[PDB]
């Protein structure tokens, strides 16, 4: 039997008990080589251009989950679609990375400077 | 004596022009036909219907079942209170008369002006200042369906029942146009959204969201014109406070 | 009443190294199995015995008709009519035919009724609805007290509660103390509660009825208490018997004022269970054993001293119990000589019996990872943290 | 509260057994209502 | 390190090489062993279930056919309001269990005087006419009722309730055994008493002891009993119990764990029936009511009104002298030495309920059995109280 | 006879008469919001060949978040009008049911109905009712709400995927949403609906005063140019209130006077604040 | 077509869980929700194949 | 066959009923009985086969209204209560004196007082005085308890108090009685005093069935209640 969750820490101790659940496999966010592999998988069907360096795109994704990598592929494809083309260029991937990974930071600098 | 009585049920789907999926109440579902002379264009899904007990065909549609709480909240007589018996509210009562009455007396005036008739308004003030009486006077003067409600009376211990009661309230309102939803003490429902996380106030947030949806959500409101009174206008949720 | 149940085959494991001593023993077992098979086959090959009464039986069957619906004799009236409730729940005032054994009619016994014009036409003493039949152990679990490491006090207490009375109980009324009606096992998960239940069910001489606790709850109204009543009726009917209700906190939680019909029915099921536990005398040879992890969340009326006197605690295994468990679970392994096993036991952790078993299994897997089966110490070293997932350092030093 | 003034003035009217009301009746009615308000 | 999946050659070599030379025959033999067990199980048969067939020559099959063709079954129902019959509305609404409810008129063989509300009645299929009233009957074998006429517990077997038992004496002994003093004092004897206290305190046992010593039969009414299956007709059941108490010279009616009843449709019907059997029944009777609950306030307010329940009695946890007394009374029935410092044990178990003390004595016996000694020592009691007390 | 796969579905669809009358033209402004909603909710359903050619999966699921009264529910209304797809409208609070296990069952039923139908759109307004960030629920009710959320997650991007079922979800507080719901593959696009800026204010005013009678040379552009944090709901209010004032004064053509009174009335924002705070 | 028409006019058979084959002629079977009956077994079905807790048609 | 009439619908009236065989049924014609009173819940004997209303039968019970026996004879002659002579005269002129001379109230063109507010220490005998009042007015006696109404969650007003007055109308004359102060998180009591105000207002005006509120302190006072009508008199 296989079970999945994002919150293991809250699961019942009698359910996490070995013998009932052994090999508690962790799926950590992919590292740079893994992100590159996921990119090369999800851009397989895409019509890439000569001169695309997916390694740079993977480097542009610190701590980005695999789903975010697929989303970056999709958003680069959509950027290609918007201009009614079929090729995806490196700038398309850069802007897709910027769009997908965009997240709200701490706007207030003073709150951010509480810690040294 | 020659009558035989009929089953009741709700139409679930229109399989074709004739065959209807009908679920009898607390019983099995069937595929049934309809009587020869009937308004098939009226037999929408969810329409409570009557079934011949033997041949099981659509005999006559029925009005949608009303919740007992909604029934009780609907058939309370306003007492036909007149407009004279308010005293010293002249400007505000004129304003309320406009915003509720006028779309219900001359909608063509609003349409030719070029605006959408208003959805409703709030009456805030210290208790005992006549908001209930003023709304009652508007209802009596309109001679329309009146849904007198106090927001403290809809909250329930059961988790999803308060929002459900709001849904039944507005479903009755849409079924009984023209109707006036008077929800007193609205601060007991729309009392601002916060993420502290206590169960009771969180269900209050859910009920407030249901009310917002039912009043200015996806399904637009036509001729319902809802009145809301409270003593603490400031604590109302901004989304509810939004126009 | 009839006798107990749960027949099991032979322990074997006198050797376990497949040194052909296992082979002679299993050969004797299989040969005798062949003997049983041949005997019963040849018996049914030549077994002419039928008819005899026939015509009297034929006409009593004709009176019975077909089908005959079973019902529960709720109440009896003057000895020609009675009150019987059909399995639907509707009950009727029916007549009792002459050929039924008036001694057998007793409130609760399943009575055969005529399909048309309901009438008591037979008595079934073995209704045993499929749920309670399933809840009965047929093939006893293979675990044994030799398989349990540590828990000497726990095994000792459980044997004093649910073995000593069934075997020679003369000490109990010699000392004037009643045998302990019911024992409850509690402790952290994976400490040996269910394992001890299996071990008891192995070296047993009474009907063992395994229950999930949550199994007792049923959807239809009145099915829950009826199931509990039938389960305990089977326990008394097959006395001596042991009723094991695992995970008693599935129903044993704090009683509170019920509002919903389902909560009311759960409370009713627990009330029926408690009343039934009170119903049979402690001198009676039916004992109940309940296990749970969250002991504190139990109803303090289920654990009343007048109801469940004993309370067996299952603490996390100590170092000596850890080494006994490791000896047990590494017994089958072909451990290399370099493994010490004492480093893992040393490591101050919350290793349970289940955790030790998983550590051993993971060590075997890691040995398989290196294509070997000799399982060195390094495999255990990595397996320990492979299984044990998840005080800020220098606070308490 | 003003409606209470009128109603309890009517209440006063039977304390001294009138079939009508007087000015002092109204005045003491609003007095008692005000005290209840305090 | 990238760990290689075991190849087919690797599987094949693991299956051999490092194997005992007897793996094959051992595994095969055990497989045939299990297969033969399954064959024996599947072909051993079931054996005839022995339906309830009476011995021959006892059967009147001809008359059986006569009854089956002439005598008819009747559904039974919980009769309800008489619709104010007055011989022009003989109909009554009757409830046939989980089936519906019907208004039905009587059969000609029955008279309305034999039919009143709340009783079980046998009704026919064709017209649902009540064909015969069926009293639920009263029998100690059924329900769980008084099942006691002279309990075996006397004042000796109860200890540590000296003020408690003295107040109970005031309650029950003075009116029952000395009626003349309240006759010439012109005071109604106490009409009802509530013995409220924590569980295991002894409420039930003190009530049973006073029942034995008051020369009146003890009544045991388990609440969950009539909350469970024996609900509904329970009103008529207690009606009959009270009636037999009238026939009986004196009954000591105590409702065990009245926490289960006092806390309501048939429950309210029941306690209003006791309203009829204490308020309606004369307050002078010898069948005095005894109330004992784990939850005192749970009892309905209309019950303890003056003129229904005169007294309320608190059973507190036993004191030091009380704890040693219960220890003695429980070890008298046990094989121990004659120099057991029971005072020491009572001191060692503070705020301990009586059930805890009986369990302590039982555990001391268990420890004595553990060492296979016929006599328990003080050491056994010490370790037993270390075990039970302190949890 | 066998019936259509989900004929006796408890949740009702959007009938042709139930479809709202809001068109994309009525939505003044939100060019980028309209495009980003269409690209995941409209274009895949009519121009799937486009996405297939580039060989990407079209975005399946959009979040419309922003301050209240900025056009979220209206954009959903317009999408429902301008679609050939199978539209299923639900609100978040509708999911939370009285009985235990009925909320997740209804989530399962709505997604099953969408699956067994044609390319379908599920719109769940006010998703923060049920999709609040998961936490250590200590009560049965909170556990049930989180169970509803988990059923939503497993239905959106679970073991058995959905084909041509695009889900639109709108909320006022995106930051309180569960991160598992805000990841690509479930909510591919989280579209922000800010308060109108300058040109957006002009577009909204122009599209709302279009059906309005003439303003008689009123500085609509100046009313737009005033720096004020007002949502499209407030612009619609302002216009409506101007109409009301015109009705009250019995003049059918508004001008700067009643328009100005309406503008002041709508955005009161009376501080009533003790000055020690400032 | 005619044989299908004939077979379609016969009533559907209840399903039931056989508790246990009481005798070589009778079988104790529980059918939801009418209750538990003790049916007989017709010519075609052989008793020994009827095992407890298997679904049958009555 | 007895059926619970769920509701009456206009068509000239048709009724949907829930028979005791857990079955709903629509009746185009309302049987062989009149069709005016016919309360939505009035238990009727519907035909076993053709399902039409042959006759109406008196209502069975309404949960708590049978769970409360409703005493009629409280057995007080004012000789049992002592020391409240001013209080008892105030009682008389508060309820029974306006009751017998309601005509002299209508002559004034005003409505009678509708409730009484009464306060004192927790053991001050307000309950027995209420019994005495019901005794000399020889009317039926209803009773509600504040400490009973603080628990029992939702419903203390949803389906108990309203039905209390419903049966009070049916068995007239009666006197409703709310004893102890009561609380006259923290939102359920808002509902309680709400239902109190709009139901002691939303009822019959003739006030043939009276209310008495006995309280334990004067420290917690809701002006919407202590006002005229709801609780006029102060004992
Ligand atoms: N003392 C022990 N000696 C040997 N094995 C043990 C011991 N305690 C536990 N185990 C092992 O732990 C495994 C799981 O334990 P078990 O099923 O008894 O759990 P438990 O303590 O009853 O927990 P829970 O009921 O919470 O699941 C058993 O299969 C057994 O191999
Ligand atoms: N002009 C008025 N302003 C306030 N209350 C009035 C006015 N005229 C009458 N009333 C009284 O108000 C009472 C109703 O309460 P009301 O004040 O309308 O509700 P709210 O407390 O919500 O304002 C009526 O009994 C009536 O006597
Ligand atoms: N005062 C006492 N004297 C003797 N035994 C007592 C006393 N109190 C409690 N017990 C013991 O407690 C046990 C159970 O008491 P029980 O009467 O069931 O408690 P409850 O009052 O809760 O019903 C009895 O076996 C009895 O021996
Ligand atoms: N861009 C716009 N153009 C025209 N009217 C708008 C615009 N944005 C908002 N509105 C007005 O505001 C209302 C939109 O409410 P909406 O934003 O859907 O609420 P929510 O944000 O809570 O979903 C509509 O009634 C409309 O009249
Ligand atoms: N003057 C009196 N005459 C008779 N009984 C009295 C008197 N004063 C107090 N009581 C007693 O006080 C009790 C009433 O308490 P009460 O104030 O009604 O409680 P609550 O405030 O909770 O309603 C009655 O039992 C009654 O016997
Ligand atoms: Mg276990
Ligand atoms: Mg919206």
């Amino acid at each position: 039997v296989i079970m999945a969750t994002n919150r293991i820490d809250i699961l019942d101790s009698a359910l996490l008990r070995p013998g009932r659940i052994d090999r508690k496999i962790e799926f950590p966010p992919p590292n740079e080589e893994a992100r590159l592999d996921i990119l090369k998988i999800h851009s397989r069907k895409m019509n890439l251009t000569r001169g695309i360096n997916l390694r740079k795109i993977a480097e542009l994704m610190p701590g980005a989950s695999g789903a975010e990598v697929k989303g970056v592929c999709t958003e680069a494809g959509m950027y290609a679609l918007r201009e009614r083309r079929v090729h995806v260029t490196q700038e398309d991937f850069e802007m897709a990375v910027a769009k997908v990974m965009q997240k709200d930071s701490e706007k207030n600098m003073s709150i951010k400077k509480l810690w040294k | 004596l020659q009558s035989v009585g009929q089953i009741v049920g709700e139409v679930l789907k229109q399989l074709t022009e004739e065959k209807f999926i009908v679920k009898a109440t607390n019983g099995p579902r069937y595929v049934v036909g309809c009587r020869r002379q009937l308004d098939k264009s009226k037999l929408k899904p969810g329409t409570r219907v009557a079934l011949d007990m033997t041949t099981l065909t659509i005999m006559r549609y029925l009005p949608r079942e009303v919740d007992p709480l909604v029934y009780n909240m609907s058939h309370e007589d306003p007492g036909n209170v007149s407009y004279s018996e308010i005293g010293g509210l002249s400007e505000q009562i004129r304003e309320l008369r406009e915003v509720i009455e006028l779309p219900l007396t001359n909608p063509e005036l609003f349409q030719r002006v070029g605006i959408i008739p208003p959805k409703g308004c709030l009456l805030y003030g210290p208790p005992g200042t006549g908001k209930t009486l003023l709304a009652r006077a508007v209802a009596s003067q309109l001679d329309c369906n009146f849904l007198k409600v106090v927001s403290s009376s809809i909250v329930d211990k059961y988790i999803g029942e308060s929002a459900r009661l709001i849904r039944e309230m507005f479903n009755y309102a849409r079924d009984h146009q023209p109707c006036i939803i008077f929800m007193d003490e609205i601060d007991a429902i729309g009392g601002r959204r916060f993420s502290e996380g206590t169960s009771a106030d969180r269900e209050i947030q859910r009920t407030l969201m249901e009310l917002l949806n039912q009043m200015d959500g996806f399904d637009t409101l036509h001729r319902v014109k809802m009145i809301m009174a409270t003593n603490r206008p400031d604590t109302l949720d901004p989304a509810l406070l939004r126009p | 009443t009839k006798g107990p149940d749960a027949a099991s085959k032979l322990p074997l494991v006198t050797p376990h190294t497949q040194c052909r001593l296992k082979l002679l023993k299993l050969e004797r077992i299989k040969d005798y199995l062949l003997m049983e098979e041949e005997f019963i086959r040849n018996q049914e090959q030549m077994k002419p015995l039928e008819e005899k009464q026939e015509e009297e039986r034929s006409k009593v069957d004709d009176l019975r008709g077909t089908p005959m619906s079973v019902g529960t004799l709720e109440e009896i009236i003057d000895d020609n009519h009675a009150i019987v409730s059909t399995s639907v729940g509707s009950e009727h005032y029916v007549s009792i035919l002459s050929f039924v054994d008036k001694d057998l009619l007793e409130p609760g016994c399943s009575v055969l009724l005529n399909h048309k014009v309901h009438a008591v036409i037979g008595v079934l003493m073995d209704d045993t609805d499929p749920l309670v039949t399933v809840m009965k152990v047929e093939k006893a679990p293979q675990e044994t007290y030799a398989d349990i490491g540590g828990l000497d006090n726990q095994i000792q207490e459980i044997k004093e509660s649910v073995e000593l009375p069934l075997t020679h109980p003369e000490y109990y009324e010699e000392m004037g103390i009643k045998p302990p009606k019911g024992v409850i096992l509690y402790g952290p998960p994976g400490t040996g509660k269910t394992l001890l239940a299996k071990a008891v069910a192995n070296q047993t001489s009474a009907t063992f009825l395994r229950v999930v606790g949550s199994e007792l709850i049923q959807k239809y109204l009145g099915d829950g208490p009826k199931l509990v009543r039938e389960l305990f009726r089977v326990a008394e009917e097959h006395a001596p018997s042991i009723v094991f209700i695992d995970e008693i906190d599935a129903i044993g939680t704090k009683r509170y004022d019920s509002n919903s019909g389902g909560e009311r029915e759960i409370q009713r099921t627990m009330l029926e269970l408690l009343n039934q536990l009170d119903g049979f005398d402690s001198r009676g040879d039916v004992k109940v054993i309940m296990a749970t992890n969250r002991i504190e969340t139990l109803d303090p009326a289920l654990i009343r001293p007048g109801r469940i006197d004993r309370k067996i605690e299952f603490p996390l295994p100590d170092e000596k119990t850890k080494k006994r468990i490791f000896q047990i679970h590494t017994s089958r392994m072909t451990l290399a000589d370099d493994v010490t096993l004492d480093d893992l036991i040393m490591a101050k952790d919350d290793l349970s019996g289940a955790d030790i078993k998983a550590i051993c299994t993971e060590a075997g897997l890691m040995a398989l990872r290196e294509r070997r089966m000799k399982v060195t110490n390094e495999d255990f070293k990595k397996s320990k943290e492979n299984v044990l997932y998840k005080t800020p350092e220098g606070l308490y030093l | 509260d003003l409606r209470n003034v009128c109603t309890e003035a009517g209440m006063f009217a039977i304390r001294a057994d009138h079939d009508f009301v007087v000015q002092e009746d109204f005045m003491k009615a609003v007095r008692k209502v005000a005290d209840s308000k305090k | 390190k990238p760990i290689r999946a075991l190849d087919e050659g690797d599987i094949a070599l693991l299956k051999t090489y490092g194997q005992s030379t007897y793996s094959r025959q051992i595994k095969q033999v055990e497989d045939d062993i299990q297969q033969l067990l399954k064959k024996i199980n599947e072909l051993t048969g079931i054996k005839e279930s022995d339906t309830g067939l009476a011995p021959p020559a006892l059967w009147d099959l001809a008359a059986d056919k006569q009854t089956l063709q002439s005598e008819q079954p009747l559904q039974v129902a919980r009769c309800t309001k008489i619709i104010n019959a007055d011989s022009e509305d003989p109909k009554y609404i009757i409830n046939v269990k989980q089936f519906a409810k019907f208004v039905v008129d009587l059969s000609d063989q029955v008279a309305p005087t034999d039919i009143e509300e709340g009783m079980r009645v046998g009704v026919d299929r064709n017209k649902y006419q009540i064909h015969i009233p069926l009293p639920p009957k009263i029998d100690p074998t059924v329900t769980m009722m008084q099942v006691e006429e002279k309990p075996d517990v006397t004042y000796s077997d109860v200890g540590g309730c000296k003020e408690q038992i003295e107040k109970l004496r005031e309650v029950v002994e003075t009116p029952l055994l000395h009626p003349e003093r309240f006759v010439n004092l012109g005071i109604e004897p106490p009409k009802g008493v509530l013995l409220f206290g924590p569980p295991g305190t002894g409420k039930t046992l003190c009530a049973r002891a006073v029942a034995n010593r008051t020369d009146a039969c003890f009544i045991r009414v388990i609440g969950s009993e009539l909350v469970q299956k024996y609900v509904g007709e329970g009103a008529r059941m207690v009606r009959e119990l009270f009636e037999m108490a009238r026939t009986k010279k004196a009954c000591l009616i105590f409702f065990d764990e009245i926490d289960a009843i006092g806390g309501d449709n048939e429950v309210q019907r029941t306690m209003l029936e006791l309203i009829n059997q204490l308020d309606g029944f004369d307050p002078r009777g010898n069948i005095k009511v005894l109330m004992a609950t784990n939850r005192p306030d749970t009892l309905d307010p209309a019950l303890m009104r003056p003129g229904r329940l005169d007294r309320k009695i608190e059973f507190s946890l036993p004191d030091l002298e009380g704890r040693t007394h219960i220890f003695k009374i429980h070890a008298r029935s046990m094989s121990v030495e004659r120099d057991i410092r029971f005072e020491l044990l009572a001191r060692l178990c503070p705020n301990s309920t009586g059930a805890e003390i009986r369990s302590v004595c039982t555990e001391a016996g268990m420890f004595a059995i553990r060492a296979r000694r016929k006599i328990a020592t003080e050491k056994d009691f010490l370790e037993a109280v270390n075990k039970v007390i302190k949890s | 006879d066998v019936l259509p796969p989900e004929a006796d579905s408890s949740i009702m669809m959007l009938t042709s008469d139930q479809k709202p009358d809001v068109m994309y033209a009525d939505i003044g402004g939100m060019d980028i919001q309209k495009q980003e909603v269409r690209e995941a909710v409209e274009l895949p359903l009519t121009h799937f060949e486009l996405y297939k050619q580039i060989g990407i999966d079209p975005p399946r699921g959009v979040l419309m978040y922003g301050p209240p009264g900025c056009g979220k529910t209206m954009l959903a209304k317009a999408v429902a009008h301008h679609t050939t797809a199978a539209f299923i409208r639900v609100v978040g609070s509708e999911f939370v049911q009285k009985y235990l296990g009925e909320g997740p069952r209804m989530v399962r039923d709505v997604f099953r109905l969408a699956k067994e139908n044609a390319p379908a759109i599920i719109f769940i307004d006010e998703i923060d009712a049920i999709a609040t960030k998961r936490f250590d629920a200590q009560t049965g009710a909170d556990r049930e709400v989180q169970r509803i959320l988990l059923e939503l997650l497993n239905q959106m991007d679970g073991f058995d995927q959905n084909v041509n079922v695009k889900v639109i979800m709108a909320t006022n507080r995106a930051d309180t949403l569960d991160p598992a719901l805000l990841r690509p593959g479930r909510l591919d696009r989280k579209i922000e609906f800010p308060l109108p800026d300058r040109r957006q204010k002009r577009l909204i005013f122009s599209t709302i005063t279009s059906k309005m009678n003439l303003s008689e040379e009123v500085d609509l552009e100046d009313y737009v140019a005033r720096p004020d944090k007002i949502s499209g709901a407030d612009i619609n209010s302002i216009c409506q209130e101007s109409g009301m004032l015109a009705v009250r004064e019995n003049r059918y053509i508004v001008l700067a006077k009643d328009f100005e009174k309406a503008y002041k009335t709508v955005i009161k924002k009376d501080e009533q604040e003790h000055e020690f705070y400032k | 077509l005619r044989e299908e028409l004939q077979l379609l006019q016969e009533q559907g058979s209840y399903v039931g869980e056989v508790v246990r084959a009481m005798d070589k002629k009778k079988v104790l079977v529980k059918v939801h929700p009418e209750g538990k009956f003790v049916v007989d077994v017709d010519k075609n079905i052989d008793i020994n194949d009827v095992t407890p807790n298997c679904r049958v048609a009555l | 066959l007895v059926s619970n009439v769920i509701e009456l619908l206009d068509v000239g009236k048709c009724a949907v009923i829930k028979t005791s065989t857990r079955q709903t049924y629509f009746l185009p014609v309302i049987g062989l009985v009149d069709a005016e009173k016919l309360k939505p819940g009035d238990l009727v004997g519907v035909n076993k086969d053709s399902y039409l209303i042959l006759e109406t039968l008196p209502t069975e019970y309404d949960s708590r209204v049978k769970a409360m026996e409703v005493d009629e004879r409280p057995t007080e002659q004012y000789s049992d209560i002592g020391g409240l002579d001013k209080q008892i005269q105030e009682l008389v002129e508060a309820i029974v004196l306006p009751m017998n001379h309601k005509e002299k109230f209508e002559n004034l063109g005003i409505q009678p007082p509708k409730g009484v507010l009464m306060y004192g220490p927790p053991g001050t005998g307000k309950t027995l005085l209420a019994r005495a009042c019901a005794a000399q007015t020889k009317a039926t006696f209803l009773k509600l308890a504040g400490p009973q109404l603080v628990q029992m969650f939702i419903g203390d007003g949803a389906k108990l108090v309203r039905d209390a007055f419903a049966l009070a109308k049916e068995k007239a004359p009666s006197i409703i009685f709310i004893d102890e102060l009561d609380a006259i998180g923290d939102r359920e009591v808002q509902r309680t005093m709400l239902e109190l105000l709009n139901q002691l207002d939303g009822f019959q005006p003739n006030t043939q069935v009276k209310v008495i509120a006995a309280t334990n302190r004067v420290d917690i006072l809701d002006p919407a209640l202590l006002r005229s009508g709801r609780l006029d008199r102060k004992i």
